[PDB]
RNA sequence: CGCAAGACGGACCAGAGCGAAAGCAUUUGCCAAGAAUGUUUUCAUUAAUCAAGAACGAACCGACCGGCGAUGCGGCGGCGUUAUUCCCAUGACCCGCCGGGCAGCUUC
């Protein structure tokens, strides 16, 4: 068990050399919640002295390094925060994902089925009776999952998020979720027997 | 030379806007005999009077 | 609510 | 002064690649991948790799007058994610914690425009 | 010996921005510059291409406006032939409270075709020094949305 | 619905109403006389005109056709008539 | 072309400059050389910084100045009158030698046709054209009431002095990158 | 770095538009067709619904009078802004009004 080092200023003085940016776009719908929790966001970035920029005009979330900031890999995770709040994730669950052991994925799910109507109902089928098979796919992968418009985003762990995309991505491809579910179920108490664990689990798997 | 392009300037744009205000007091306005005039000022775009919108 | 309801190349600039 | 190099970080979920060429990015200076550092395979993307090949890669570019890098980060992209994976973060810093000057930040995963 | 360093030295492609190239201009425009001769330890550039970072691209184009595109082949005074690609997008009026700000398609033909023209004539009369000298504060894209403000109003016009 | 008498409309209500939904049919256009520049002969132009009409005088172009009423040529003078 | 292309606090900013004298073209016959006024040959104004040629002294050293033809930014406030497009220009002129003497420390000197610019030993002269003048002297208002477009002797000589000949040089400099030896025919057959 | 091949046409993209339905999305040229609107043009009952027959064809209830908002096209009128017309073009915004549409919310 390895625990990566943290990283300080001691670590590097004026590390950083030249300024990189990223600008992300939000609709309108999100543009008043973004108001309020603008003076808590530049808080949070402060932090690690890379500054943001809310742009009404445009309807853009700007965030752009400085002078001050030394960990160069920090505007990438303030990157990715700026997506996930324009996807309409809350802030508290956006902000987590700025400590290292978070990570996350935007699936864009639109692009999959032509028919809308067929869209929209294996969307529900994803999130189930009581958004129950969501919180099933939640607790097992260890995940927060949050679906909106044809994107559905996911942040935990990194062997979670593989989990998420696989199974996001074949409910649009008309296999139902329950079968994918039912396989994890398999899959967490097979990790708990230490014997066979070198062995195939492809007959403990269900058939169809 | 710059005192004369200023003067002439100073006076050719106040020509123009007694032209401008007396056009605008103008527009619509029927005179005796019962005549309106067509202008571009109005709402409703006019033919111009060229050789080129004429041939057209 | 009461209310509710009732010099010369400066232009070139 | 200081003499740039380009570094191409590419972080999959199998494996991480770390990878330093010239401004014009034809010719090669130093490539160390996860797998030549840790005898396993479960752990040829696992950040403690990746840490490993970077401050091989990073003391390669000292004795050449290498000082500054610029970084382009690189997922799989395509029809699969656009995440870049866990020896990426690391990999990025050991580079920072071996004294390499650091360049712009920038994202070159591929993206396609029209689904297959 | 019987291979010359200088032929694999030529040709190369390096992808420089602006901001680099000129001590204030922007930092979103790159441009392309390929070795073309070699003069003891010096080599020797030439403009090659030019383009817009991605973030750029992805932060103009909106959800509530037409996006009015073109392409021309033009070929300059001393033979350099060329393409460019512009992009516009329609503006929203201060006083105007429709939500939509929508260009009819003859309307995006009329200033699809304006577009063309500007290219056509700004390079063809002009050589490639020349060119590139309109390329820097982007000169051809403040032309093209003063023409087209008739038709419909334009912002976020460039090469 | 507010009240209103079939029998005897109001002002401002049968000007305002469609030309066939009217009590009785009454079209919206009209008859002009038009005085054209360079010769002060007079012409007589309908409003609603489909085809450029040219003074017989000396065959300038008076009026161009469009979607809705005719657009007259600059500097042209107009009454209605009747 | 390239202190025009950059220069700061003109109301409208440079769009084009093009070259129209044979010598930009490799085809004067007797190229220039740059040149230093001596003092005492000649007597001083003191109130321009401009020489004048003295009547003991043989002829001076001829100089013939380079016409430029400069384009501005298009705009819409330009004046709809002929007369005053001509003070228009004759203020841009002014102001582009004011500046270009602030910016760069070069002698300039305004004239209401031309400014006349002193660099590295040779004379520029530079000429400010308006893009919709040509079309504005051709405005002809007929008798009979109907105003028309017809073209013009001095609408002729517009043309062809700021649009046709700038094309011809840039045209000819680029044959002479291809045939080297075009200077010295063309040179040789006005001699 | 360059070349070749097979698909596909994102973001812009809307409960918007078009077609009898099934269905329809890069640029440009060409051919025929069409809805609505405008009309003091023309004919004068030439119409409606339909078994048979013919063309095409993915892979609560009822013609139940109305109203209010937006929306797409066409037309009319208008205080003001905004560009401006060699050719090409006469528009962008705001307000009121009349029609036929795509849909909502209400009523009788
Ligand atoms: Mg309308
Ligand atoms: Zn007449």
């Amino acid at each position: 068990g390895w625990k990566e080092p943290a990283f300080s200023k001691e670590d590097n003085p004026r590390g950083l050399l030249e300024e990189s940016s990223f600008a992300t776009l939000f609709p309108k719908y999100r543009e008043a919640y973004l108001k309020e929790c603008w003076p808590l966001v530049q808080k949070a970035l402060n932090e690690h002295h890379v500054n943001a920029t809310l742009d009404l005009i445009e309807g853009s979330m700007t965030v752009c390094t400085t002078k001050k900031t030394f960990d160069p890999y920090i505007i990438i995770r303030a990157r990715d925060l700026i997506k996930l709040l324009a996807r309409s994730v809350s802030f508290e669950q956006a902000v987590r994902i700025l400590q290292d052991d978070v990570a996350c994925d935007i699936i864009k799910i639109g692009s999959l089925v032509r028919n809308k109507e067929r869209f929209v109902k294996r969307r529900q089928r994803l999130i189930g009776p009581k958004g129950s098979t969501l919180k099933a796919l939640e607790l097992l992968t260890n995940c927060y999952i949050m679906v909106q418009g044809n994107t559905v985003s996911a942040i935990g762990p990194f062997s979670g998020l593989k989990e998420v995309r696989k199974v996001v991505l074949d409910t649009m491809k008309n296999i139902h979720p329950i079968y994918n579910i039912k396989s994890l179920m398999i899959k967490r108490e097979l990790a708990k027997d230490s014997e066979l664990r070198s062995q195939s689990w492809e007959r403990f798997l269900p058939q169809f | 030379l710059r005192v004369e392009v200023d003067t002439f300037m100073e006076a050719y744009d106040q020509k123009i806007a007694e032209e401008e205000a007396k056009a605008k007091e103008e527009e619509g306005v029927p005179d005796e005999e019962g005549w309106v005039k067509v202008t571009r000022r109005g709402r409703r775009p006019v033919l111009p009077r060229t050789e080129a919108a004429s041939l057209r | 609510e009461q209310i509710e309801r009732l010099s010369a190349l400066d232009r070139f600039v | 002064e200081n003499v740039f190099g380009v570094c191409h970080i590419f972080a999959s979920f199998n494996d991480t690649f770390v990878h330093v060429t010239d401004l014009s990015g034809k010719e090669t200076i130093c490539r160390v991948t996860g797998g030549m550092k840790v005898k396993a395979d479960r752990d040829e993307s696992s950040p403690y790799a990746a840490m490993l090949a970077a401050q091989d890669v990073a003391q390669r570019c000292k004795e050449l007058g290498i000082t500054a890098l610029h970084i382009k980060l690189r997922a799989t992209g395509g029809n699969r994610t656009k995440t870049p994976g866990p020896g990426a973060q690391s990999a990025l810093r050991a580079l920072a914690r071996s004294g390499m000057k650091i360049g712009r930040i920038e994202d070159v995963t591929p993206i396609p425009s029209d689904s297959t | 010996g019987t291979k010359i360093a200088s032929d694999g030295l030529k040709g190369r492609v390096f992808e420089v921005s602006l901001a680099d190239l000129q001590n204030d201009e922007v930092a979103f425009r790159k441009f392309k510059l390929i070795t073309e001769d070699v003069q003891g330890k010096n080599c020797l550039t030439n403009f090659h291409g030019m383009d817009l970072t991605r973030d750029k691209m992805c932060s103009m184009v909106k959800k509530w406006q037409t996006m009015i595109e073109a392409h021309v082949d033009v070929k300059t005074t001393d033979g350099y032939l060329l393409r460019l690609f512009c992009v516009g997008f329609t503006k929203k009026r201060n006083n105007q409270i429709r939500k939509t700000s929508y260009a009819q398609h003859q309307q995006v033909r009329q200033i699809r075709k304006k577009m063309m023209e500007i290219m056509t004539r700004e390079v063809q009369t002009n050589d490639l020094k020349e060119v590139v000298n309109k390329l820097i504060p982007d000169s051809i894209g403040k032309d093209i949305e003063k023409a087209c403000q008739s038709i419909y109003p334009l912002h976020d016009v460039f090469v | 619905p507010l009240a209103k008498d079939l029998l005897h409309p109001s002002p401002e209500e049968e000007k305002r109403k469609h030309k066939k939904k009217r009590l009785v049919q009454s079209p919206n256009s009209y008859f002009m006389d038009v005085k054209c520049p360079g010769c002060y002969k007079i012409t007589t132009v309908f409003s609603h005109a489909q085809t450029v009409v040219l003074c017989v005088g000396c065959s300038t172009v008076l009026c161009q056709p469009t979607g809705g009423k005719a657009r007259l040529t600059e500097g042209c003078s107009f009454r209605r008539k009747q | 072309s390239r202190l025009l292309w950059g220069l700061e606090g003109l109301p409208l900013t440079v769009s084009a400059v093009q070259g129209a004298h044979p010598v930009l073209r490799y085809t004067e016959v007797f190229p220039p050389t740059p040149v230093r006024p001596a003092f005492s040959f000649y007597e001083t104004l003191r109130e321009r910084s401009s020489l004048l040629p003295r009547l003991d002294k043989p002829c001076p050293a001829y100089v013939e100045p380079m016409t430029v033809v400069c384009h501005l930014e298009g705009s819409g406030q330009w004046p709809q009158d002929a007369e005053a497009v001509q003070r228009v220009r004759a203020a841009f002129q002014l102001r582009l030698a004011e500046l270009l003497t602030q910016q760069h420390g070069l002698q300039c000197r305004a004239t209401a046709t031309h400014t006349d610019v002193l660099k590295d030993g040779f004379v520029f002269r530079i000429r400010v054209a308006y893009q919709r003048e040509p079309q504005i002297l051709k405005e002809v208002q007929s008798p009979e009431g109907m105003i028309s477009l017809r073209d013009t002797a001095a609408s002729l000589r517009l043309e062809r002095d700021t649009r046709q000949l700038p094309l011809l040089t840039s045209a000819l400099h680029g044959l002479q990158q291809q045939h080297p030896a075009f200077s010295g025919v063309a040179r040789l057959a006005k001699r």
